[PDB]
């Protein structure tokens, strides 16, 4: 069966403000696996953004949004969510949750992802 | 100990649903139950209680009076 | 939950309703609605040993007047 | 915000065997009794079988008794139909139904909000 | 057996006076009876007064008597009494002691009643 | 303040039976001998059967042994007199008698003050 993501929670959104993005994956033994998401700003190349351990009792962030952005699941529903906090123009992009090929690992790198949905849009403005 | 039935549930063996009252005091003795038609209330005297939180069975519950205590509780729900 | 109707006297208290049989193994149980539009069905608890009784779980807003008007035909 | 999925469904010969999926998105899943309803056509949904939230426990219209089997995998959030010694008159769309509270289960289709799309069941000589 | 029930007790008393109700029960287990009286003013309809559990040692009073009325009950003799203080013009009626049809069980409606006496008269008045 | 209300009676055929019933109001039943008294045509009311207060001995005139037996109920108040192959010269009023003090009994009319209205046994061929 096809592991399927649906992300919500995007928005427009003024500096200094905050969002929640919400990813609900349909498909796979989801509390064996570590989840995370990207993001993948105008003209730039698509980079990490965090991740949580299967457990969900650890987590790990890219620099540019440490301290800022807070990575959580829910097990039971099967969803993975990011507060993102003190928000900044240059964190406008669009999001992804992300889903790795197998159990109890996770990879940087987008090019090792295949279940990526449709993403869903942050703009960081003055409107 | 055990009290009577509020209804028979014909899928089971000897099968019967029990009503119980569930209360944070210890003391209760009468259960109330306003009855559908407004014409006033039904007052059923409870069993001894148990602790678990205090749980007390109804007593007063017969083959005919069911279907009045049924009814108020069908009031109050809605 | 297990709230049949809640009573509002005093200490949250509310009426529960249980069903008791013979057996232990049961697992829910079913209340014909008495339109005939089907019936629902609501999970039960581990049973309790004195015969065995189950408490009742699933009771909710939408269905606690269906389950009444189940034991009312009866 | 709770999404249903469904798929197996296919075209298949009497006393074929076929099973069917649904993998559920935004609900607490294993505090859910879930089952399934088809739509024959023209005709309304009518309950196929249920299962409880901790899976070992089902029930069967009558139609389809000893020859279908619901289960389900609370790790997946996904609940199954297997669907053995198929019928002609089985034919009809399969949907997966959530209710809208725990533990509790309506074999009627107009107490359900949450319908998947449905998937086809066709059963004939084809 | 046909249950009957024998009133007596009443009578012309002034304002601020007591009287003293008394019921004998014949042939119903009364022991296992929630008992009360009712209690019909002129051109008023019959109201409940006060209850008493099977067992003696709970009560329940209608609003408009609470703190004046007591109920009591005597399991051996099967009798009921009803003490009435700081009588009010407005306590004119006649009384009824009531049993009900089931056991265990009590009703504040009379028309859930089939067993009444014929009552005893109560006058409050400067008479 | 003492009433006394018998039942039970009626009109059968020799060798038939019969059961009376009296519901006793306004005393403490259970702490009383009871007893039963029958009052033929003319004749003056003779003693027939007696129950102690814990219903658990009994006492009967000669005429009336093994036929007759007394009982008492002390939820209801009520004492019984079931009547076994009845005999014409069985026709009677009965009455219930509950004696002044607790404990005790005696067979003389008497000695009572607290007598039923009676009901009336007829035992003949109609």
């Amino acid at each position: 069966m096809q592991v399927q993501l649906q992300e919500s929670g995007g928005g427009l959104v003024q500096p200094g403000g905050s969002l929640r993005l919400s990813c609900a994956a349909s498909g796979l033994a989801f509390s064996m696996y570590t989840m995370g998401w990207f993001r993948q700003a105008p003209g730039k190349e698509r980079e990490f953004v965090a991740m949580i351990i299967s457990s969900g009792d650890s987590t790990d962030y890219a620099d540019s949004v440490k301290g800022r952005f807070t990575i959580s699941r829910d097990n039971g529903k099967n969803t993975v969510y990011l507060q993102m906090d003190s928000l900044k123009p240059e964190d406008t992009a669009v999001y992804y949750c992300a889903a790795p090929k197998f159990r109890y690992y996770f990879s940087t790198s987008p090019g090792d992802f295949d279940s990526w949905g449709q993403g869903t849009q942050v703009t960081v403005s003055s409107a | 100990t055990d009290d009577n039935a509020l209804a028979y549930y014909n899928t089971t063996k000897g099968g019967r649903f029990v009503l119980a009252l569930l209360s944070d005091l210890q003391d209760l003795k009468w259960a109330r139950f306003p009855k559908s038609d407004g014409t006033g209330t039904i007052y059923t005297e409870l069993e001894p209680p148990c602790r678990f939180k205090y749980l007390y069975f109804i007593k007063g519950l017969n083959n005919l009076n069911r279907g009045m205590v049924l009814g108020s509780l069908a009031a109050t729900v809605r």
